[PDB]
């Protein structure tokens, strides 16, 4: 049950190094391989055997594999590098291969914005079905990766809660959360929230029926 | 020269088996193996699989017990095969050539969805602001399959619009759009949005109204 593990995330402004960690049990011993992958399109083969190039792949790609780390760098990060990472190997002990857990690597070319909340209340033509749906809209944020929390009269509210995935409009970033219910139990409250979080920084936005 | 094409059904139900064929071309199949990988929406590659050039095969530990690979060297085809499907099987699928230990060359990938979900029309429902410009917006709930289209005066608001991707939860898809208009235009012009669903013949206009 060989499982290799890398950090999900790796910010870097634009010309930076980026680097990313693959950790394992003796992973010296075995070789690894990093794939580039770009959101939904095939993974790319970017580094093979530890320290290798195949042909057609730029030159600021390079790999090493030492003490039980693989690491892939990327120096002089671009536009164009930016990608979802991931580290492979192969292991005896059960014949088979290996993925890493993938690491996010986000190029920076911006300042970080911050996002416009809108927390709309449940409409009448719904609460007519008996149910409620608040929709909290989330806009102009960069980079792409929010956290969203809700919260009825001060105390945490995880289920019937949805978010999706973030998506680029325009310049910048945009999502949105969603909180399913019944119609009386909005009715029932006393006030809502959704707290959308981004680099440092909440934004809260209220509704109380 | 050397390409690995996927084909095969995109909407299975938790009941049957998927069917994926991969086909080569450029190399032959009989001096090269070929790996299956899948990923699951947002989630890591997993390893499924592999075919080797002597047809030798080989299955990962938790996908074993219903996975089959196979394969026919004239016309270049490698099959695979999941029985016993659920919600979680839902992803994209690769098959990948074998070159030593790394993955040389892959398909450009197939997605596939397990879901027991039947042709369903959306529930249209406006989104008012609650007590210096305004923006409007349209729950298009409950719908599947994808895709759902939304536009605003039948193309005449085109500035401001923003379009959000879908969400699912109880089988059904969720999906909602926004309008921001200068204030003083809204309400003494009205803003009415136009859904459409494609999949289900259903055209729907919806006005937003101060409440």
């Amino acid at each position: 049950s060989y499982t290799l593990t890398q950090p999900p995330l790796v910010s870097v402004a634009l010309g930076q190094k980026a680097t990313i960690t693959c950790s394992g049990d003796k992973l010296s011993d075995v070789y690894v391989h990093w794939y580039q992958q770009k959101a939904g399109q095939a993974p790319v083969l970017v580094i093979y055997e530890d320290n290798r190039r195949p042909s057609g792949i730029p030159d600021h790609f390079s790999g090493s594999n030492s003490g039980n780390m693989a690491t892939l760098t990327i120096s002089k990060a671009q536009a164009g590098d930016e990608a979802d990472y991931y580290c492979q190997s192969w292991d005896g002990t059960n014949s088979a291969w290996v993925f890493g857990s993938g690491t996010k690597v986000t190029v920076l070319g911006q300042p970080n914005a911050a996002p416009s909340v809108t927390l709309f209340p449940p409409s009448s033509e719904e609460l007519k079905t008996n149910q409620a749906t608040l929709v909290c809209m989330i806009n102009g944020f960069y980079p792409a990766d929010v956290a969203v929390t809700w919260e009825a009269d001060g105390t945490p509210i995880t289920q019937g809660v949805k978010t999706t995935q973030p998506s680029k409009s325009d310049s910048k970033y945009m999502a949105t959360s969603y909180l399913t219910m019944t119609a009386d139990a909005w009715k029932s409250r006393n006030t809502f929230i959704c707290k959308v979080t981004h680099g440092g920084n909440t934004v809260e936005k209220s509704l109380s029926p | 020269q050397v390409q690995l094409k996927e084909s095969g059904p995109g909407l299975l139900q938790p009941s049957q088996t998927l069917s994926l064929t991969c086909t080569v071309s450029g190399i032959s199949l009989s001096d090269y193996g070929v790996h299956w990988v899948r990923q699951a929406p947002g989630k890591g590659l997993e390893w499924m699989g592999i075919i080797g050039h002597a047809g030798g095969t080989d299955y990962n530990s938790n996908l074993k017990s219903r996975v089959s690979i196979s394969r026919d060297t004239s016309k270049s085809q490698v099959f695979l095969k999941l029985n016993s499907l659920q919600q979680e099987d839902t992803a994209m699928y690769f098959c990948a050539r074998h070159f030593y230990t790394y993955f040389d060359v892959w398909g450009q990938g197939i997605q596939v969805t397990v879901s027991s979900a039947t042709t369903t029309a959306p529930s249209v429902y406006p989104l008012a602001p609650a007590c210096n410009t305004v923006t409007l917006g349209c729950l298009v709930k409950g719908y599947f399959p994808e895709p759902v289209t939304v536009s605003w005066n039948s193309g005449a608001l085109t500035s401001g619009v923003h379009t959000f991707p879908s969400v699912l939860h109880s089988g059904l898809y969720s999906l909602s759009s926004s309008v921001t208009v200068p204030s003083s235009t809204w309400p003494s012009q009205t803003v009415t949005c136009n859904v459409a669903h494609p999949a289900s013949s259903t055209k729907v206009d919806k006005k937003i109204v101060p409440g």
